[PDB]
């Protein structure tokens, strides 16, 4: 009943970072190890200390150091910890080949040895960014392994999606685009988020203007937790990561469920108002909440799910259902009945100290696949096409051994899947 | 003279830890497992569910089964967890997620061989089966598919035993996977031509009664659960307890049965009200009758008025006259001849048990086989249908080696139920 | 043998509030529902308008309704709200609002479903039931409109059961709403024909004798529909108890009545005065015909004198000799003959029970049907056309779809009972 | 049997502030939203903290902020005080179209979200004036969307009448002109009073010569709380608003009930003085307590409905209103039989600790709708008129996109009603 985190890239480690600060927030998990009291994520030594059981890896020795020089330095086993010296550069061409190709051999032995200290492996996700050099690149150099080693096991991604109006990366479109032909070949779900989307939360609904990412990742690790400790622990349907798996992804393409997430909301937003399920579940159906910018309204709903914590009922689940199924513009495609997985974990919903989150009774994360996600492929097609045709920035990639044609055909596999939202549409 | 139950997926187990805690309550045992009570029909009977190992302790006749350790801890963890034997848990690890090829078909397949084999144990502790039952949900993985693929192999061993099941019916408004209908319909492809009979329970239904006529507020599956023990426990009882009519399970299943495939049924329950009106209510056999016939009383999501009725079992608890049953029944019958067919004169059957619910003075049993019954199917078909043609998860399930044209006669196979309801229903 | 009472409308609602506590007191039952009487006669027949509980607990056979909780709440907050079910309170949600459309036509029309399967669910209940009576105003949106449909349908139900109202008539002075003429006249068009017989309470009638008699300064509706229940009171018991004349309720619609659509009542009590004149006053038959055949005591703003008798009822209870009731009774037919009608002979009729109501030694209800009813109708008619030539709030009522020309025939069927009087007044 | 109160503009809000202090004082709410002890109005929390469902609407910042930095300022949600930044000016034409018109749609949202709060929305009402920017302006454009969502529901508006003498908008009659034109159509009955008349009544009735808003908003609280809180309190005659609807308007159009409330005494006019439920009634058909400057016996009577507080015995009113049907001087129209609604509630009438008005035992609010009122519509006719043909200031609306037709029509339709009270007064 075992899993893996891995975290690849500055991105990957430092919502990492927010995530195992979390657990350990779940169990009181003291920053040396030592856990008074959660083993399907943690390895337990004779001193009752828990490892938790992840990879980190940084091909620039900073990040790593932050954590290597922070309280959680004497959590992480030094193995855990593992760095290069040299960037990707924001590319790729170094990330997945050049660079990157050079320690991951290092990085599966571990992992491997994980792998062999699990005893039931479950599965395991992948946190990174699509627009990064390793947090692209190397990502998917590591899909290409681990899915041949571990090709029954979950492989569930996790990514920053490329925020339409801001980017620090030139090349980010470059980079999204190879990494889609090669990791939606080997991949069995990416989820994303938009930071932009999330700032609109944050200023909406905490009242936060000034979003950091040591604030923005604290929400994607509610979002996390809810997935990952609360499915281990005890409810009413305790779904499993396989299950998850099991019940959100619906073709063998990929898919890319998105995330939303209510309660989000701020201390002072909390006080005098009260949330039911119901009332929670309404908001996980308003654009509003949406944590990636792409419109509900625009697609037409495949997957949902719904997982719950704390004080839920069923018996109010299933009114609330019934509203979401009638009452909500809510379109759906045909393919698709409406079985909507509902997780209900009795297990509460927790807070960090010193967050921006209101402690909250009960809570609601939703994943969801909708059409709409072709018009973000459309984004990234202009995009890439814009810098393609000019053949901008190109020199960075050939220089590494990259073909025009593979872009090229990078961006056709783009638009075939683009084709395969536009199939789906089509009701039947 | 025994019986053998078997619990599995998430709801299966949840269910079957209300219902072993009734049947000991009714015999008095506690929740460590020995015998506290005190009456001499409580242990007189304990046979049918219990074994009593050395010590004066009961083993509950039961096998827990699931592929995620943690369901059956959480189970084990409280009272009556204590009262099964390790052996009885049987479980592997890793889940099946609520897919019915890993639970039938791939995964789940390979568990069923060590569970089989602890059936093969009890059913040699036994001196007489008379029968087996499980607990299940139809659109579940384990549930469904591990279950059914069980039960296929148990009624192969022996096909001289009942094998009956209640299971948890996908509800209209509430489900959770998204291919539920898809799990159902494979289900019903395998578990109607390997049952004896099968129960249908819809949660839907049983948060209306909760309410509506419980008035409650705060019910969890373990208050609904229950309601659904009062039946399982109400049917088992009667054959175990001192009564005046003919309390066989098998009898049961005769009398129920009219047709080789179309044994599907509502059940319902009463007494069934709330206690501010239980000072204000009358306990006497058209009391009970009047609830038992009123279908939101019904735990299926049917109504048995708009199809027709087949047989009906009316099963009753407590001291009650022979003529006053007999007389109200008939008048049942008399003024809801509209819904009984017309084939089977006197439709409407009685067992008598002299035997009270502990707490109550009387209640009863409505055990229904009408033609409503089909509209459930309808919508599952329906539903399916749908998805079929886009084959949602259904990769998940062709990954595992599922064949779509086993699907596309699983969609048949439902037709027919319906197509068979509607040449009886005339 | 049984009744069923429907209250409904806030004054409905508060009437009944009134009505049954009374019955309670007859019966001897507690406000928390239990019997805690004192006398044979008091359980004996509380069949009638009570069902016994499990507990010795008393269920008052009626269903208050209304489509505003709070009305009913504050029902259920006294002393006898406690007494009536949870399921005799059927409620909607937001009003009506005086608006017979609504209430009727369209809205409170479909609470009007749950309202009659709780009243089948009763008169399944009862062993067999006399009749149903029910309680409301005439200009009202929920008294009247809803009401009134469900008056329609209760007598498809049951064409054999007694059907009859008491009703709130719109006073000459005090209307409340604007149109409460033609919700009164649309409930004429609808219930004179849809029901056996129903009864013309005057608020300001019952003003006046209040302080005209019982020389009262505070009064309140609860202390003026203490009278009225002292009339309805009055006609059941008798039937309930042991007399001496002619017990029963239909035997009094059919004394009652002469013509199929001229059914409407002027009811009247006696003895009711102040208690400085008690200490001056004699208890003796003429006694109370004095103040039963007084014009002022009646409950209705109408004028026997003015128009001709065709029937009257006197009811008597308590110990009275048959002579000397008999002698009245034929002195005030003697006396007052230029006020009956010539076509029936010894048109006064008695019915004589012997027990007396509580705390009095005798007493007597006084139920007419003269022509002098006539009035009402008039001054309702000329006030509506008026009003049905502007549309004065009929826009609200066209808005909700009720067509003027169903009005017209409802301003027609008024003018025709007045015709009709006419054409018996001679 | 829930209701929504809308306040927009500052006479909406700061009405509105004096109705929630009332509203409070009729329960003991905390300032903190803590009550112990009305539930049609508010909203509870888990706290025991009630919300008010209401909407404060302010284009400019200041009257919210007013709100934000005052008492009541813990019993809002923030989210129910909206603000924008720029104001309408006085004028239609960008309160409710070019200003307004932007900010509308986030009200409508929280307006939304209120709405889904309720269980039994039996309607709403919204305060504001006749001739300001976003009093009338944005009001109407409120309308213009509440009435497609909540067609069948309350839709009561109240608003202050100009002025015949003061105002302080030289516009005035051409916002006035557009609303009637806009809300007519719309909404279900508008109430309006008189801040000069009112002036009147504070000087006669409570001895005062110094009368401010937040004295002239107490009065006007008082009579609103009549028909919003003690008619959900228990009474003989438990009245709803859509009984007030469905009893106080007659035709399709508009209807516009006046009020007048008496007792207005102050606590030494209430020594030496015994009124009656009669007497009361008697001073309701004074022109002297007539809250808009309009001459009752001018004008024929259509509707009148009273509400009765605290001791009212149905008998004694009864008496009264035979009195005032055959005693008065009141003439009415033909179509109207007297059916005067008559809502009687035990809940007693209640005052403003440190207010002017006395502490009475009972008190009766009347509502009337009088043939008067054109005489209304002709002062406002030509206040309109001479602006119009001089066209003097009509650049500051036909440069936001309005259009002389269009006020012409505007005016045809005030014409129209007129004519159409004209109708009501020929008897037939
Ligand atoms: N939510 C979130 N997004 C982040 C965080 N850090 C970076 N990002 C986003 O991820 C992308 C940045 O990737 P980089 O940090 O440039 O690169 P990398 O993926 O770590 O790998 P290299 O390019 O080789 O350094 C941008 O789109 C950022 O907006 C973080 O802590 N939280
Ligand atoms: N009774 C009462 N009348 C008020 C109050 N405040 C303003 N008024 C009246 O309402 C009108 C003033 O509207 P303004 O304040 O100018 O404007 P607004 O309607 O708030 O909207 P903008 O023009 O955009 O500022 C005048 O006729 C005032 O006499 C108040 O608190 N109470
Ligand atoms: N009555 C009832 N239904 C349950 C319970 N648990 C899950 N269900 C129902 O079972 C279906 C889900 O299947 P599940 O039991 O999770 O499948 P499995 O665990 O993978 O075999 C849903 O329709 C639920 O409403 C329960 O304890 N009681
Ligand atoms: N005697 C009497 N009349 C009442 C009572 N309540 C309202 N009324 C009368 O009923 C009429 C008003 O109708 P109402 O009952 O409010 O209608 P509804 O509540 O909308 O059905 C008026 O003529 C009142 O005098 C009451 O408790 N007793
Ligand atoms: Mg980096
Ligand atoms: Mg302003």
């Amino acid at each position: 009943r075992e899993c893996i985190s891995i975290h690849v890239g500055q991105a990957g480690v430092q919502i990492g970072n927010a995530c195992w600060e979390l657990y350990c927030l779940e169990h009181g998990i003291q920053p040396d190890g030592q856990m008074p009291s959660f083993n399907t994520f943690f390895s337990e030594t004779g001193a009752g200390k828990h490892v938790p059981r992840a990879v980190f890896v940084d091909l620039e020795p900073t990040v790593i150091d932050e954590v290597r020089t922070g309280t959680y330095r004497q959590l992480f086993h030094p193995e855990q910890l593992i760095t290069g010296k040299e960037d990707a550069a924001n590319n790729y061409a170094r990330g997945h080949y050049t660079i990157g190709k050079e320690i991951i051999d290092l990085v599966l032995d571990r992992i491997r040895k994980l792998a062999d200290q699990c005893t039931g492996l479950q599965g395991f996700s992948v946190f990174h960014s699509f627009g990064g050099g390793t947090g692209s690149g190397f990502t998917s150099l590591l899909m290409e392994r681990l899915s041949v080693d571990y090709g029954k096991k979950s492989k569930l991604e996790f990514s920053i999606y490329p925020a339409p109006q801001v980017s620090t990366a030139v090349v980010e479109p470059y980079n999204s685009i190879l990494t889609t032909h090669t990791t939606l070949e080997h991949s069995d779900c990416a989820f994303m988020v938009d930071n932009e989307a999330i700032y609109d939360i944050c200023r909406r609904n905490l009242d936060i203007e000034r979003p950091t990412y040591t604030n923005l990742n604290r929400l994607i690790g509610q979002i996390v937790s809810s997935i990952t400790a609360s499915l281990r622990f005890d409810g009413a349907l305790n779904v499993d990561l396989t299950e998850f798996q099991t019940n959100l992804v619906p073709y063998p393409r990929g898919h890319f469920p998105l995330a939303t997430y209510a309660p989000v909301i701020s201390a002072e937003k909390a006080y005098h108002e009260q949330l039911s399920v119901a009332e929670i579940t309404n908001a996980c159906f308003e654009p509003a909440n949406q944590m990636v910018k792409c419109d509900p309204r625009h697609g037409k709903y495949m997957a949902c799910c719904l997982l719950y914590r704390g004080d839920v009922v069923p018996k109010d689940v299933n009114a609330a259902i019934a509203t979401i199924k009638t009452k909500r513009t809510i379109q759906f495609v045909d393919w698709c009945p409406t079985g909507f997985k509902v997780g209900i974990n009795y297990e509460p919903p927790t807070v960090v100290p010193g967050g921006d989150l209101a402690k909250v009774q009960r809570a609601v994360c939703m994943l969801s696949n909708t059409t709409a996600i072709a018009e973000a492929w459309a984004r990234l097609d202009h995009k890439f096409d814009l810098m393609y045709a000019k053949r901008a920035f190109v020199h960075w990639y050939v220089g590494e051994g990259m073909e025009e044609g593979e872009f090229s055909e990078a961006r056709e596999d783009m638009a075939a899947l683009e084709k395969d939202y536009e199939e789906v549409g089509v009701d039947s | 003279r025994e019986i053998v139950h078997i619990q599995a997926g998430q709801c299966g187990n949840q269910i079957g830890a209300k219902f072993w805690e009734v049947i000991s309550d009714e015999h008095g045992i506690d929740p460590t497992g020995s015998y506290h009570g005190d009456s001499d029909l409580q242990l007189e009977r304990i046979n049918v569910y219990y074994n009593e190992a050395a010590g004066n302790k009961y083993v509950p006749r039961a096998i827990l089964v699931d592929l995620e350790p943690g369901t059956m801890d959480s189970v084990r963890s409280g009272p009556f967890g204590q009262i099964f034997r390790p052996d009885n848990f049987v479980f592997g690890q890793s889940g099946a997620g609520n897919n019915w090829a890993k639970g039938h078909y791939t995964e789940g397949a390979e568990l069923v061989d060590s569970v089989l084999d602890v059936v093969r144990k009890e059913s040699e502790s036994c001196d007489c089966l008379q029968g087996f039952q499980l607990t299940h949900s139809l659109g579940g993985g384990t549930g469904s598919g591990m279950g059914t693929l069980l039960i296929s192999k148990i009624r192969e061993e022996y096909p001289d035993r009942i094998m009956n099941t209640f299971s948890v019916v996908p509800s209209p408004k509430v489900s959770d996977t998204v291919v539920e209908p898809y799990n159902a319909t494979l289900s019903v492809h395998q578990l109607v031509e390997n049952t004896d009979e099968t129960y249908c329970i819809d949660n839907e239904a049983l948060y209306d009664i909760c309410f509506r006529t419980l008035k409650l507020t705060t019910p969890t599956y373990g208050d609904l659960n229950h309601l659904v023990s009062a039946t399982m426990s109400g049917v088992t009882t009667c054959l175990r307890f001192p009564g005046q009519l003919n309390a066989d399970l098998r009898k049961l299943a005769v009398n129920m049965v009219p047709f080789p495939r179309l044994h599907f049924f509502m059940p319902g329950f009463a007494p069934l009200t709330s206690r501010g009106s239980q000072q204000y209510r009358a306990l006497t056999v058209p009391e009970l009758t009047q609830q038992m016939f009123d279908a939101k009383n019904m735990m299926a999501a049917c109504d048995p008025r708009h199809g027709r009725y087949l047989t009906v079992a009316a099963v009753f608890r407590g001291r009650m006259s022979m003529k006053e049953v007999d007389e109200q029944m008939l008048n049942v019958q008399n003024k809801n001849s509209s819904y009984f067919v017309e084939w089977i004169p006197n439709n409407v059957k009685t067992a008598v048990c002299d035997i009270p619910p502990r707490g109550l003075k009387m209640s009863a049993t409505f055990i229904g086989n009408s033609t409503a019954i089909q509209e459930l199917f309808k919508r599952i078909s329906e539903q399916f249908t749908a998805m079929f043609r886009r084959k949602a998860f259904l990769h998940w399930y062709t990954g595992e080696g599922m064949d779509e044209m086993e699907f596309t006669e699983a969609e048949s196979n439902m037709n027919d139920l319906v197509s068979e309801y509607q040449q009886y229903q005339d």
